[PDB]
DNA sequence: TCGGATGTATATATCTGACACGTGCCTGGAGACTAGGGAGTAATCCCCTTGGCGGTTAAAACGCGGGGGACAGCGCGTACGTGCGTTTAAGCGGTGCTAGAGCTGTCTACGACCAATTGAGCGGCCTCGGCACCGGGATTCTCGAT
DNA sequence: ATCGAGAATCCCGGTGCCGAGGCCGCTCAATTGGTCGTAGACAGCTCTAGCACCGCTTAAACGCACGTACGCGCTGTCCCCCGCGTTTTAACCGCCAAGGGGATTACTCCCTAGTCTCCAGGCACGTGTCAGATATATACATCCGAT
């Protein structure tokens, strides 16, 4: 038979290997089209700097990550490996981003 | 007589229906939001940049639509005019 | 003695129109103080960094609308500003 | 206050007829409700007097009422038991209708037959694919249970 | 307006107007303060407390109370939204909280 | 439109993963999409603020930087 | 004759159904404005935004209304005393 | 027998009693000794205005009020209904107070 | 005049009020303990910043304004005891 | 000491006196400045530089590398506990984060 | 035309590393970065300076003044030695 | 379902002190005038942003098999809520003392302001070494086989 | 327990590129010297409020007994993420072209700071009175055991 690794060894090693690393991990052409088309409703025939798009994009992993760690210590608080919808919310609660 | 009484009445209509600027029967009524004002179309599509000129209240909408309700009162009221004189 | 500054008797004036009977106690008072103290500062320090940001040197009317657009929140900003516009035209004609 | 509302909706039935449609209580009760109408000819329900029979919530005019034909029609989905899915007199029930709002609104669905969202299969299958036989089986069942 | 009459006045507003151009000189938020400033910013404090103050009159009037306490300042901002938002940070002395239990807890209805 | 769709399914892994996460239930992917969509709105809106007192049509570096500042999100690398 | 007096009633019968809360179906009795300008009672809205916790829906036509957003416009409370007022005349001269 | 209420209908009263009113629940003279401790540790021979304890009161007893709602939740997500320390320690590294 | 042990005079059923307060229905024995560490590491954090404003003004008396100022620098902001 | 050169060298330190003087005035910080105050703020940025730079130097020998770049300053302000107390909200653009995965994850016997 | 100047930490900071660290460079983005730290540690320092001169009444920001925001806006061992380096700085300027 | 026991909302007299209002005054706000510099406007220029091929290929989308985790159910034994009798100290009122906050007057040493000037710092050019990359090899976890 | 095949990861040497570190010319901001008005330090005096104490009343804290709701562990089931192979879509890159508008310079003028004079807006202070707290007594809603 050929070879398969178990459920979850992959994880953890794609885990070391994003954590080791620190280049951005959005796809920048499909980021730049979100940012444009939220711009659009506030103002029309906006212009965009390159390193305005890099700025936003840079904040915009760095909170996401940061959101998926507190996710994490909800998952083990209920004796969970899962995260769920309800971790991200109980979470975002807690931080008072929606009180 | 002659209707005499509803000619009173009617009148007393119409003095509630009065442009703040034309001061007569207001045609397209409409109002640019923001106050309680309502003028007619044609004085106040100049005076879009500086506001209500009663109030002093900035516009609040570009466009200027026309009040149906408001409409519907000025078309009835002129039948009802009409008709009560008897033409 | 020595005077103090405080927004007691303007805040009265605002209740007896919105209220004409309703009165307030004190401790309520000394709360309002506070708030509209509190909004008159991050009023002008945001209008103030604004006018740093920009290089100019003179926090005039619309360095104030564009903080009042930043600080408050949605449906809020949208009446404030028109509130503040309709004071200034009355004032200057 | 719903019994109110239906009170001036009665009154205002009263002082306006509707296009070839009527409403009553049934008997005493006034939480519900029995009304008739006649087939339309853009539709293929003529000549059919359809039953209707409504209960209506506590809150009318904030949650919406629920209907019932007393018929087996050939609709794509007026089921057996009358019930129709109807979005905006279970979903989509705006504070501002009233009652006949509602029956001329389902006039027209009776009039432009809706197969996008059925209840029973064949019907809705049958309207989807042939329309000349669709509508020989509709104006048959329409004969039998009303002439 | 022509009217040559205290700028409170002129302005229709209630707050001072000369006072906060003071506030706005002396505090070293700028080295030039514009004569629009202090008019404009007048009216936007006096509106925000106008719509405090009424939602606070309405709690009152409901407790059947007819004098504003700090409890009825916390009911009214609380409750609302836009204002909650505002002032998410604020701990008003002497407001209570905002009577709710979790509906786990509540009673095993039928 | 439909522009948040190409913040596809590996790309919210991989964030997942640099935040130690390692088993990922089928429905957090269309949750994070809306979540992001609310952090941007927020950040652009008070960036096109200031793009607009300055009476500009490009929206700058700076911009990005002030309104994530006063959000209490300060950034280190594109000047301030 | 005819008793062209019934054309009148038409008209008067045209008025209510303008001057009519479109929700709870009475006269108008306290006249609230919105954004797209859709006349209401103000109890029957009140009635109709506290069961919502956010933004509601126009009953009639748009979305997002609000108790800040309406205002309350008397221009319509003193039109609808001057209906009755016109109705009242005449039963008294008819 | 006597009457008794059932374990938990009491607990439910009592937090209908105090969401309802506004006095502070701390007794005054116990809170007033543990601030004048805590300061002699800082600078010896301080004196405190009357109405300077009764704002420190009043920020303590907000602040934990605060705390105990966001430990209910954590209780909670883990299908508990009892709040424990770990449920405690979970909200503070979520809001960001010790990291 | 040194005292001890005061923080004891924060007694468990005082902690049962705040969390009843709070909405919580069921509280475990080991949470009093718990709390009384946390509402100490609190007043540390502003009593510091309290007393370094009253230093600052050469006073020994530390004024309402003195702690109003401490808590509001921390993002907690209060109402009602001036400023 | 006295002496009539550059407020810098004369206080002894690596860092314009001069120039946080002038930033001081036309800052809108107070109506006057004293004469001291530069002086003790030039110093005072200069100790908080010196500590994360010589933090941030370590941490780039530590991977052979013989010039700094931004992950070695994160990874600099994160280990360490006061540092990472007083920039807690600030983001290092390219920075990275922390090798960490959490205990209950890790494979078991 | 000729570009306006732009300001910036750039040299005083490799002045402070070449101290330090005799032998390791500094690579562009990573300069970038210490340069905004400078930035916004000087704004926090100052803006604190300036809201306590103005509890006091008083309208000179004196070098006290710069002691006590360092006071209240260091974590405990950094405002020690801090506070020191700034202390020897300023005797050692006017002595 | 049902009658008890218990806690809670409601209605009424009554009594106190906090709130609302009148007064003297005084200090800060309003009005008239002058001057100077910050900001608005016009014109220009060249930097950089949008737009578009076309070729490559890394990466996303899809389908499938299965195994490990989510979740519901049961049970058991300890922890905690409720009630009560007892003990402790908080709260209150009243009194005495003075430490220190707060204000006024006087006087000078410190910082602002201004004109000349000269060297530190910035823009631009350029080159070599540190780092990125690639290919091959050593080794080291991982999984299934017993 | 173990050991062997299979991927994966770390190490090392050679090659090439482009960005960091240093040099040079030059503008302009920091430095020097002198003058001058005033913010602030310091002494002195007042008297407000903080601290200490003492006796009394009673509300709250406390220790204890008891019974039960629930926290925690175990088991079993099924279903839904993970790993992986294959194919299809579109990101990325290198390149070229156009022109919008950001940045800069010169000019002009009107808006705001600064000054002086004058007077009424608002604040401390004192006083009366009714809104609300209290205390008693009811009606009424709710919980719980036993049907
Ligand atoms: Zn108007
Ligand atoms: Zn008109
Ligand atoms: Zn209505």
């Amino acid at each position: 038979k050929p070879h398969r690794y178990r459920p979850g060894t992959v994880a953890l090693r794609e885990i070391r290997r994003y954590q080791k690393s620190t280049e951005l991990l959005i796809r920048k052409l499909p980021f730049q089209r979100l940012v444009r088309e939220i711009a659009q409703d506030f103002k029309t025939d906006l212009r965009f700097q390159s390193s305005a798009v890099m700025a936003l994009q840079e904040a915009c992993e760095a909170y996401l990550v940061g959101l998926f760690e507190d996710t994490n210590l909800c998952a083990i608080h209920a004796k969970r490996v899962t995260i769920m919808p309800k971790d991200i919310q109980l979470a975002r609660r807690i931080r008072g981003e929606r009180a | 007589g002659a209707w005499a009484h509803s000619r009173a009445a009617l009148d007393r209509l119409e003095k509630l229906l009065r442009c703040s600027r034309c001061t007569n029967i207001l045609r397209e009524p409409v109002c640019l939001g923001g106050c309680e004002h309502i003028f007619c179309s044609n004085c106040v599509s100049d005076c879009i940049g500086t506001g209500c000129p009663v109030c002093y209240t900035p516009a609040w909408i570009q466009d200027l639509k026309i009040n149906r309700q408001l409409d519907s009162m000025i078309q009835l009221c002129s039948k009802l005019r009409n008709l009560l004189h008897d033409n | 003695r020595s005077r103090k500054e405080s927004y007691s008797i303007y805040v009265y004036k605002v209740l007896k129109q919105v209220h004409p009977d309703t009165g307030i106690s004190s401790k309520a008072m000394g709360i309002m103080n506070s708030f509209v103290n509190d909004i008159f500062e991050r009023i002008a320090g945001e209008a103030s960094r604004l006018a740093h940001y920009n290089k100019r040197s003179t926090i005039t009317s619309r360095e104030i609308q564009t903080a009042v657009r930043l600080l408050l929140p949605g449906e809020l900003a949208k009446h404030a500003v028109s509130e503040g516009t309709k004071a200034v035209t009355k004032y200057t004609s | 206050s719903a019994l109110k509302r239906i009170n001036k909706e009665l009154s205002d039935l009263a002082r306006d007829p509707p296009a070839q449609c009527s409403a009553g209580p049934v008997g005493d009760d006034m939480f519900h409700w029995q009304a008739t109408i006649m087939g339309p000819n853009d539709s293929p329900y003529q000549g059919g007097v359809f039953f209707l029979t409504i209960h209506f919530p506590t809150d009318y005019p904030f949650k919406p009422p629920k209907v019932a034909f007393t018929t087996r029609i050939y609709h794509p989905n007026i089921n057996s038991n009358g019930s129709i899915c109807l979005d905006i007199l279970r979903s989509q029930w705006s504070p501002a209708l009233t009652i006949s709002k509602v029956l001329l609104s389902i006039c027209s669905l009776l009039c432009d037959p809706n197969p996008d969202d059925p209840l029973v299969p064949e019907i809705a299958r049958i309207y989807k694919t042939d329309r000349d036989k669709y509508n020989r089986i509709s104006r048959e069942w329409t004969q039998k249970y009303a002439m | 307006s022509a009217k040559a009459k205290t700028r409170s006045s002129r302005a229709g507003l209630q707050f001072p107007v000369g006072r906060v151009h003071r506030l706005l000189r002396k505090g070293n938020y700028s080295e030039r303060v514009g004569a629009g400033a202090p008019v404009y910013l007048a009216a936007v404090l006096e509106y925000l407390t106008a719509e405090i103050l009424e939602l606070a009159g309405n709690a009152a009037r409901d407790n059947k109370k007819t004098r504003i306490i700090p409890r009825h300042l916390q009911l009214a901002i609380r409750n609302d939204e836009e204002l909650n938002k505002l002032l998410g940070r604020v701990t008003i002395a002497q407001g209570g909280v905002l009577p709710n239990i979790q509906a786990v807890l509540l009673p095993k209805k039928t | 439109r439909d522009n948040i769709q190409g913040i596809t399914k590996p790309a919210i892994r991989r964030l997942a993963r640099r935040g130690g996460v390692k088993r990922i239930s089928g429905l957090i992917y269309e949750e994070t999409r809306g979540v992001l969509k609310v952090f941007l709105e927020n950040v652009i809106r008070d960036a096109v603020t200031y793009t607009e007192h300055a009476k500009r049509k490009t929206v700058t570096a700076m911009d990005v930087v002030y309104a994530l500042k006063r959000q209490g999100r300060t950034l280190y690398g594109f000047g301030g | 004759s005819a008793l062209r007096v019934e054309e009148v009633q038409n008209v008067i019968n045209a008025m209510q159904k303008i001057l009519e809360c479109p929700i709870c179906l009475e006269l108008i009795k306290e006249p609230v404005s919105t954004k797209c300008d859709h006349i209401f009672c103000k109890f029957c809205m009140l009635k109709l935004l506290n069961q919502k916790k956010g933004p509601s829906q126009c009953p009639l036509c748009k979305n997002d209304i609000t108790k800040r957003s309406l205002q309350e416009s008397t221009r319509f409370s003193q039109l609808v005393e001057e209906l009755l007022k016109i109705i009242c005349a005449f039963q008294l001269d008819t």
